[PDB]
């Protein structure tokens, strides 16, 4: 069967600010088929209570997820998303980058 | 301007873990407002637009029936599919269908769409005319060959030109605060260090609505397009997108560089430089 | 709103 690996990005909804609440976002798309995990991490260690959006698919039928937290960035913490789908032989960590 | 409406739907198979989960969401151009998930406590199609909330206990009542009975029909489906392709019961498979129309700014059909997919790939298609069919293979074939004899294109063709434009006349009324309304994106030029010689130009596209924008790299005028790269536009998870160019550019010659940003809220094209 | 007939394929 025809399978589509999982575009990552990870990113925030506001430019982030040292010691202000924003939210944590981990869009997943372009995938095939539908079955996905994905994690936030903060220093490693996997956030509770995350929310996504519901199943949707582009143009050309592939797949597409946001995931998302609250959080508040500092100088020190490191953020992350980790995705495991069935074309990946294993986990793909992206680090969050403020710069993208 | 013009403006879309949309269903999109999902069936996925799990043997050995109950009946396949069915989740269907509707959008009106890039605007979700409605959703419905089979693996929910209770499921109802629920609003998720301010807009679509106002719709008394009746239109409820129909939207659910009908996520309901097409759960079903999807489940019947995947059976089907199965003998179509010769495949074992074992394994997980996805059926995917979206319809829908688009609009002019006078409110008349600019086209309707209806269109499966199976295990990711085209499956059958209603094609422009709202009268025949683009199958996909022999299989699709099988179910052209149904609807052909049950007239379904007459049948969709009377939806995607009536109830569907209408409706989505009605929706574009009832939400012309933000339905209506294009955000354009705010804009800036980072600059990103590589080493001695390079650095990254990063353009930047964010709080826009709608999705469609284009963003673009020219040096000396020419558009750099195979040296950009371009991210997919993203959403902010407030209504609104975000989207990003970069060029790696030699020491010295960031001047030469300048990005250029279309968009529908946008009166003018712009034009964006890197400023230290 | 959602078109009420349907076939299945």
């Amino acid at each position: 069967m025809i399978q589509r690996t999982p575009k990552i990005q990870v990113y925030s909804r506001h430019p982030a600010e040292n010691g202000k609440s924003n939210f944590l976002n981990c869009y997943v798309s372009g995938f095939h088929p539908s079955d996905i995990e994905v994690d936030l991490l903060k220093n490693g260690e996997r956030i509770e209570k995350v929310e996504h959006s519901d199943l949707s698919f582009s143009k050309d039928w592939s797949f597409y997820l946001l995931y998302y937290t609250e959080f508040t960035p500092t100088e020190k913490d490191e953020y992350a998303c980790r995705v495991n789908h069935v074309t990946l032989s294993q986990p793909k960590i992206v680090k969050w980058d403020r710069d993208m | 301007g013009s403006h879309s409406m949309r269903y999109f739907h999902t069936s996925v198979s799990r043997p050995g873990r109950g009946e396949p989960r069915f989740i269907t969401v509707g959008y009106v151009d890039d605007t979700l407002f409605v959703r419905f998930d089979s693996d929910a406590a209770s499921p109802r199609e629920e609003p998720r637009a301010p807009w679509i909330e106002q719709e008394g206990p009746e239109y409820w009542d129909r939207e659910t029936q009908i996520c309901k009975a097409k759960a079903q029909t999807d489940r019947e489906d995947l059976r089907t599919l199965l003998r179509y392709y010769n495949q074992s019961e074992a394994g997980s498979h996805t059926l995917q269908n979206m319809y829908g129309c688009d609009v002019g700014p006078d409110g008349r059909l600019l086209r309707g769409y209806h269109q499966d997919a199976y295990d990711g790939k085209d499956y059958i298609a209603l094609n422009e005319d709202l009268s025949s069919w683009t199958a996909a293979d022999t299989a699709a074939q099988i179910t052209q060959r149904k609807w052909e004899a049950a007239r379904v294109a007459e049948q969709l063709r009377a939806y995607l030109e009536g109830e569907c434009v209408e409706w989505l006349r009605r929706y574009l009324e009832n939400g012309k605060e933000t339905l209506q309304r294009a955000d354009p994106p705010k804009t800036h030029v980072t600059h990103h260090p590589i080493s001695d010689h390079e650095a990254t130009l990063r353009c930047w596209a964010l709080g826009f609505y709608p999705a469609e924008i284009t963003l673009t790299w020219q040096r000396d005028g020419e558009d750099q397009t195979q040296d950009t790269e371009l991210v997919e536009t993203r959403p902010a998870g407030d209504r609104t997108f975000q989207k990003w160019a970069a060029v790696v550019v030699p020491s010295g010659e960031e001047q030469r560089y300048t990005c250029h940003v279309q968009h529908e809220g946008l009166p003018k094209p712009l034009t964006l430089r890197w400023e230290p | 709103r959602r078109k009420w007939r349907r076939w299945h394929l």
